[PDB]
């Protein structure tokens, strides 16, 4: 009956089992629906049939979480390019709806889609980990305590779920902090040509050198009164991530949650991927722009007490930022101050 | 404009750092260059502890001293030694990292370009009456900072002891409620309770810690409360209430 394709007939015989065989069968159905207006129609006759809709959905989406027998291997660091959402990642993104289509189901939309864009962010698919939040509605973070006000949820406030909600922040304010920068990056290798000087030109080509470098000018003068402003809200974005709350960003702070080691693994790598990463990124945006005693002051953010950056960069990359570190203190003493930018006394 | 110090061949290396011991502001510059970690280490620690211009400054040169000690091949001995020795020296920064932002506006102090100050100045700060929301844990910084003064400055640390005490009691309003209300649930919103409380909890023994009652009433530093006898019943009775809760 999948394989005619289900209309309306395989819930009924799927009743007719223990729950722990309806549910996997009906949830082996659902893993085979493309059709939007399909996938609702067959919720309604499981919603018809007395199946648990709530633990088929929930394995429909884990089972598509697990599909993917791959171990997180250190070697893929690697330059990657033009790694964009695939089919294999669309049937990850449009999995999230089987979520989504009930309210009672939010929570545990937020706790799986959080599983799936940690996949993507660590398999630099950052456009696919956006196409997840955006499977997510943006109402889900405030109707997780309209079900826990009414009547109850798995606790009176869930450890799995303000960990998972603070999670999806933590997600948002990576996806802020990437965007931003991919605007940045944009803008910064727009910038206005400047004309060039022709050799031995005629009285002409002077004024229309002129009317060119007194465009040159303004064009320069826009460009940068971009530059600057992008310049000031990448860097917002990347130190509310760098300087992310109390705990800091993919860690938890509900020690009376359950164990979720592919979770707590996960995190633990995102922040080794990740934060390095931004700390070298925003040294690089700072340099760029001429900020050079900023991209000093990283180094007391990386060694803070409050947020212990230095536990997740390798040696060789706190040798390379030492190494970048000193390439601001070089362009410091070439502006005639000290090695940490301040005024040299004489 | 120097750069051009740093990049010089390696079979020079052994003739510059020979010249670099003789300014050490540039030396670390040419030990991490060299990979020689365990000085560069001890070279910004040294000029941490020589720059008092900048307290932003005397930061990033711990900042670069404990990159450098996290770097070097360090027996796992030595380098607890010298993250607890630099851990330290951040436990003290802290106190003037967490100045208020509304006290470094009134004296329009900027931390990215102030001087790093001492113990009693510090402390000076926490207890000023520009400090107009100063509580139970300025309060506390502000004892806590005690600990942090040399025996060489011509300075009692009991008077500062008094005065820090005197100045929590100041910003507590021992006023007269409406003649219905027990002095010893009252007292409970007060910082000064509040710093006794915390000095319990924290496990420090108040029948050794504190100045005697009698004298903390002959300090002139109270003045207005110097002649209010409900001050003089209420703060008795919180001392009797919470050094005889120790015994």
């Amino acid at each position: 009956l999948i394989r005619e394709k289900h209309t309306n007939l395989i819930a009924f015989y799927t009743c007719h089992l223990p729950q722990d065989l309806a549910v996997a069968q009906y949830a082996l159905f659902l893993e085979s629906v493309t059709e939007f207006e399909q996938r609702h129609h067959c919720l309604e006759l499981a919603k018809e049939a007395d199946l648990d809709v709530a633990t088929i959905t929930k394995t429909v989406v884990e089972n598509i979480r697990k599909k993917d027998n791959g171990e997180f291997s250190h070697h893929d660091l690697a330059p990657a390019l033009d790694t964009g959402t695939t089919e294999e990642d669309r049937l990850k993104i449009d999995v999230i709806d089987w979520l989504v289509f009930d309210p009672a189901q939010r929570a545990e939309a937020l706790k799986q889609g959080n599983a799936i864009m940690r996949k993507f962010l660590a398999s630099k698919k950052h456009e696919a980990a956006k196409e997840v939040f955006v499977k997510i509605p943006q109402d889900s973070i405030a109707e997780i305590y309209n079900q826990c006000e009414e009547q109850g949820m798995e606790s009176p406030l869930p450890a799995e779920d303000d960990n998972a909600i603070r999670e999806h922040l933590c997600i948002r304010a990576y996806l802020e902090a990437h965007e931003t920068f991919n605007e940045w990056f944009k803008h910064m290798n727009s910038v206005p040509q400047k004309p060039a000087l022709i050799p031995q030109p005629t009285f002409t080509e002077k004024v229309a050198h002129e009317h060119k470098e007194k465009k040159y000018e303004m064009d320069f003068g826009i460009w940068k009164g971009h530059l600057d402003a992008l310049t000031a809200d990448v860097k917002e974005k990347m130190y509310n991530v760098l300087l992310f709350v109390d705990g800091g960003w993919m860690v938890d702070v509900r020690e009376d949650a359950k164990e979720d080691h592919e979770r707590t693994h996960q995190m633990v790598l995102l922040r080794k991927l990740c934060l390095p990463m931004l700390c070298f990124l925003l040294h690089t945006i700072l340099h760029s722009t001429g900020q050079y005693q900023e991209c000093l002051q990283l180094a007391d953010m990386v060694s803070s007490e409050r947020h212990k950056l230095y536990l997740v960069f390798s040696k060789e990359e706190l040798r390379k930022l030492l190494q970048k570190l000193r390439e601001s203190s070089l362009m410091l003493l070439d502006q005639g101050l000290d090695p940490l930018g301040y005024e040299i006394q004489l | 404009k120097r750069g051009k110090l740093l990049s010089q061949p390696i079979s020079q290396h052994g003739q510059l750092a020979n010249f670099l011991q003789a300014h050490e502001h540039l030396s670390w510059l040419h030990e991490i260059n060299s990979q020689e970690l365990e000085k560069a280490h001890a070279t910004l620690l040294g000029l941490a502890n020589m720059e008092t211009r900048y307290f932003a400054k005397k930061k990033t040169l711990l900042g670069l001293s404990k990159l450098a000690a996290l770097a070097s091949d360090f027996s796992e001995d030595m380098l607890q030694e010298k993250i607890e020795e630099m851990a330290e020296q951040e436990r003290f920064l802290l106190h003037q990292e967490t100045l208020p932002e509304q006290l470094l506006a009134e004296k329009q102090l900027n931390l990215s370009a102030m001087p790093v100050l001492t113990a009693p100045q510090l402390i000076g700060l926490y207890i000023c009456e520009e400090n107009r929301r100063a509580n139970e844990y300025d309060f506390k910084k502000a004892l806590d900072l005690l600990e942090y003064i040399d025996e060489e400055e011509d300075i009692n640390i009991n008077d500062l002891k008094l005065e820090i005490l005197c100045k929590a009691l100041q910003r507590d309003n021992w006023s007269s409620s409406d003649g219905k209300d027990d002095p010893i649930e009252v007292s409970k919103d007060s910082i000064f309770v509040k710093i006794l409380q915390k000095l319990l909890k924290d496990g420090i023994q108040l029948s050794e810690y504190l100045p005697e009652v009698k004298d903390l009433l002959q300090a002139d530093q109270l003045g207005s409360l110097k002649s209010n006898p409900y001050f003089e019943f209420v703060l008795k009775a919180n001392y009797e209430y919470y050094v005889q809760g120790q015994i």
